[PDB]
């Protein structure tokens, strides 16, 4: 669709810092999915036996994720010799997921 | 009847109301800079500087006032702050700091003897 | 006027029964929990010097679902004398809360 | 073919989708419902119950369910817990706890025995 508030991807800029060697700070553009899933969450009691073992509540719920991301590289410009290195993922795509798969 | 009003959208309801061309890098038309202006709307959407899009307005649309016959950018301060944080997201998409936009070029800051618009330090 | 959009407890009778032994079905009135959290969804990656990466990304997102609850027992007169004891919830009050939290 | 939709506004999306007259107040129409119904907009309005809208919907428009040939009302639990906020707040106004709605007169709890609606306890 073209629902502003669904579940899709954003682009945002960060400002990445090595806690633990001095180094200049990095701009990084990065992605994340955000929005409302269209699918109403919900929750009902199980009924147990003494031969039938069943979890209090049968639900489920739909969160915004990473659907496909990839792995990506960041150099630090750091004390004169060395060069440290970020890692995390660029989302690529987001789709609405159960919440506990 | 010295100043002329904002017509470029993305510019109003900034801090100040009024403009004069030609601007600080050479538009004689506020529609020329408008045009121009739109080269920047991908970086401002990314949240790179909180202070981009007032920046890159008082550069394109400077502050006009009727009490003096210069028009009013930004400081030099400014300039570099957002300069920091921008630049290198234009580099990942293997474009430059444009020479338009050299913080060189703005007074360092704000006082009597060079009008320019100042942002916070943080 | 109330938005049926929102987390809101329904109401609804069902049936208990076992579902292998053969019973005397017994009608309940239950609750359940259905509607769309108004926060919104949300995954953000997580940039990482050391080893690897450990958990990719850090997320938020609300599911409706039961605040609070009656534990509820009662008994089936089956096949032959014996009795059994079923278990189940009945949903006072339902809101929103993490998936995973 | 034995419920009926709930067609007054205020009754609608609290947790049931139909009903079946006459409620447990007499009414034979949802439109008299309606009509005495409107008579509590203010106690409503002023927050005195969370319930309370719920609780008065559950009596003048009854869950229906095809499963069964009575109708659910509210437990007498319910009652008491709006009435205790709310009588109060009518007594402040020169009226008394309706009859109609006296809590005794409901079941004391959900169960197999009699069905009818709790609410929380808090
Ligand atoms: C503009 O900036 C470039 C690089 O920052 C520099 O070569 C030049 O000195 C600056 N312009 C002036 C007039 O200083
Ligand atoms: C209704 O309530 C009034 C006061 O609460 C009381 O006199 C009466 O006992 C109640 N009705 C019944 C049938 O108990
Ligand atoms: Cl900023
Ligand atoms: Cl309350």
């Amino acid at each position: 669709d073209s629902d502003p508030r669904r579940c899709m991807r954003h682009h945002y800029v960060d400002s990445i810092s090595h806690p633990l060697y001095k180094c200049s700070s990095k701009m990084v553009l990065l992605a994340r999915c955000e929005g409302h899933c269209s699918q109403a969450s919900r929750s009902e009691p199980l009924v147990s036996f003494s031969t039938v073992l069943k979890q209090p509540f049968r639900s489920s719920c739909h969160c915004c994720r990473p659907q496909t991301s990839k792995l990506k590289a960041l150099r630090l410009r750091c004390s004169g010799g060395m060069r440290l290195t970020a890692t995390y993922r660029y989302i690529l795509s987001c789709h609405c997921e159960e919440c506990n798969s | 009847r010295r100043c002329d009003p904002i017509r470029i959208s993305m510019c109003q309801n900034l801090g100040y109301n009024v403009t004069k061309m030609p601007n600080l890098v050479g538009h004689e038309l506020q529609t020329d800079a408008e045009l121009q202006l739109t080269t920047f709307t991908p970086l401002i959407q990314y949240g790179c500087s909180s202070q981009l899009q007032f920046f890159l307005c008082s550069v394109y649309v400077p502050m006009c006032t009727e009490k003096i016959n210069i028009p009013i950018g930004p400081c030099g301060g400014m300039c570099l702050s957002v300069k920091r944080r921008c630049e290198p997201v234009l580099k990942e998409f293997g474009f430059a700091w444009p020479e338009s936009l050299n913080c060189s070029k703005f007074p360092p800051q704000n006082d009597h003897n060079h009008m320019c618009m100042e942002g916070p330090g943080d």
